[PDB]
């Protein structure tokens, strides 16, 4: 009983760490639609510079 | 010669006798520890897994 109880907490737990490593990446503000473009050119931008 | 083999038969037997009391008296106390055992490993082992 307790070895099957474990496997099914096992299974639960690295599908809810799964999901929040995910939700973390697809929170990213760069891979946000909705990023105003910056008002100051950014350093790497070297044509911009240029 | 048949009544001395008898009389060492008899002290075998007594020997076992007190052997098998022995015997039992510790199964009976071996009895009330497995019962304690099996309440103590569901009260800390199965009883938490509902909230996790």
């Amino acid at each position: 009983v307790y070895r099957e109880l474990g496997s099914i907490v096992q299974e639960l737990k690295e599908s809810g760490d799964k999901l929040e490593e995910r939700l973390t990446m697809l929170s990213d503000v760069n891979l946000l639609s909705a990023s105003k473009p910056r008002s100051n050119i950014d350093s790497k931008d070297l044509t911009s510079h240029r | 010669q048949n009544i001395q083999e008898a009389c060492l038969l008899l002290d075998k037997k007594q020997k076992h006798i007190q052997i098998l009391i022995k015997g039992n008296s510790s199964s009976k106390s071996q009895i009330r520890r497995s019962s304690v055992e099996a309440q103590k490993y569901v009260q800390d082992k199965l009883l938490p897994w509902p909230q996790e």
